[PDB]
């Protein structure tokens, strides 16, 4: 019920601006103020600002004054975070939090400040065979190659398949592009009966792919 | 401005054994009835943080008895009676005495369990990728402990070095294991000048190395 849903990841060029959404549901929006906290890679989470969802009154951090704009859409029960003059240190995961009992935190929005071109991923099957089978268990997956920037959300059989699933953290390549693999342990008996699909979503690039991984 | 500092920054703790995390401030305690506004958060893998302790020692709703909070003025503690496998994550102390709201760096709590040897599986390149001119060979290591493992790639008896990318998942909450992916990346040209492709795996759980190979 009580949840805060954030917008998707954005790649932005230096100097530019980012606007992040945060929709409230399972309570009255105006009733509770929102808080914004970012976490830059390997840094402390940093508090950016506060907003009263009721009357729109704000309070910023000295670091974020005159760079951050906290607005609203009360009919939409959405609160906004606008950050201008994007510097390289602003590449962080941004969180919106309801004030009372500091719960719930939103899922976060990864913002990547880079000059590089956005690249959608190419999805390849990690197909099962005898060489990837141990005692009536076959391994299979997807290889989500060369994408920019992070993140890439991966799922199986439209999130109905969870057991055995290992989605690996991404790795930056020589080409400054990312790779990822998602694997799943299934019984060898299901290959040829159950379809295994892996649903890859890369929102900065607006790429969504469903890849049938079959034995060969 | 109020700088919070968490003493063990990484903490490997055995199942059933006790754990502690420290937080050093610059005197938390508002004028109002001597309430110290120190809170503890838990960020579990693939999840946004969740507040455990509030007001130094007060457990949030649904928090187990094993979690304890202590402290006065500048030195605070988070103590875990006996660690459970679901306790894997990063822990942040946060103060809300004076604005700006400030946080600790984080403390990654690892778990120590018994040795489990990994299941090895090897994936030959997909023909779809081979049509795009490149060949990736993936070697999967599944549900092992400890995290420490060694994957050697041997192309036609030549030991590869540098042209591989390993990636380890976060520790499992359910069984405290790890899964690792190793990707050896060749070009369709280099990939077709050879025949034998093998990944040799070495780990504490193994009495001898596990080699898993294939021919084209």
């Amino acid at each position: 019920q009580v949840q805060l849903v954030q917008s998707g990841a954005e790649v932005k060029k230096p100097g530019a601006s980012v606007k992040v959404s945060c929709k409230a549901s399972g309570y009255i929006f105006t009733s509770h103020p929102i808080h914004w906290v970012r976490q830059a890679p390997g840094q402390r989470p940093e508090w950016m600002g506060w907003i009263n969802a009721g009357n729109g009154n704000t309070k910023y951090s000295q670091k974020f004054q005159d760079r951050v704009n906290l607005t609203r859409d009360t009919s939409a029960s959405t609160v906004f975070m606008e950050l201008i003059n994007l510097r390289f240190e602003d590449t962080a995961i941004y969180y919106c939090i309801r004030e009372t009992k500091f719960d719930p935190w939103g899922q976060g929005t990864l913002v990547t400040v880079s000059s590089a071109s956005t690249k959608g991923p190419s999805v390849f099957p990690l197909a099962p065979s005898s060489k990837s089978t141990s005692g009536g268990t076959a391994a299979l997956g997807c290889l989500v190659k060369d994408y920019f920037p992070e993140p890439v959300t991966v799922s199986w059989n439209s999130g109905a398949l969870t057991s055995g699933v290992h989605t690996f953290p991404a790795v930056l390549q020589s080409s400054g592009l990312y790779s990822l693999s998602s694997v799943v342990t299934v019984p060898s008996s299901s290959l040829g009966t159950q379809t295994y699909i892996c649903n890859v979503n890369h929102k900065p690039s607006n790429t969504k792919v469903d890849k049938r991984v079959e034995p060969k | 401005e109020i700088v919070l500092t968490q003493s063990p920054l990484s903490l490997p703790v055995t199942l059933g054994q006790p754990a502690s995390i420290s937080c050093r401030s610059s005197q938390d305690l508002v004028y109002r009835d001597g309430i110290t506004y120190l809170n503890w958060f838990q960020q579990r893998p693939g999840q946004s943080p969740r507040r455990l302790i509030y007001k130094v020692s007060n457990r949030d709703s649904g928090v187990p008895d094993r979690f304890s909070g202590s402290g006065s003025g500048t030195d605070f503690t988070l103590r875990i009676s006996r660690v459970e496998a679901e306790d894997i994550g990063v822990y942040y102390c946060m103060q809300g005495t004076h604005w700006p709201i400030t946080f600790g760096q984080g403390t990654r709590l690892e778990i120590k369990r018994t040795v489990a040897a990994p299941s090895v599986f090897i994936f030959p390149p997909s023909d779809e990728q081979l049509k795009s001119g490149t060949a990736s060979v993936v070697c999967l290591l599944n549900n092992f402990y400890p995290r420490e493992a060694k994957v050697q790639w041997k192309v036609d008896n030549a030991l590869q070095s540098g042209n591989s990318q390993e990636s380890v998942t976060e520790q499992d909450s359910k069984d405290s294991t790890y899964s690792l992916s190793s990707t050896l990346t060749l070009s369709k040209a280099d990939y077709e000048k050879h025949k034998v492709y093998a990944c040799e795996v070495t780990h504490q759980g193994l009495s001898s190395p596990v080699t898993k190979s294939f021919n084209r």
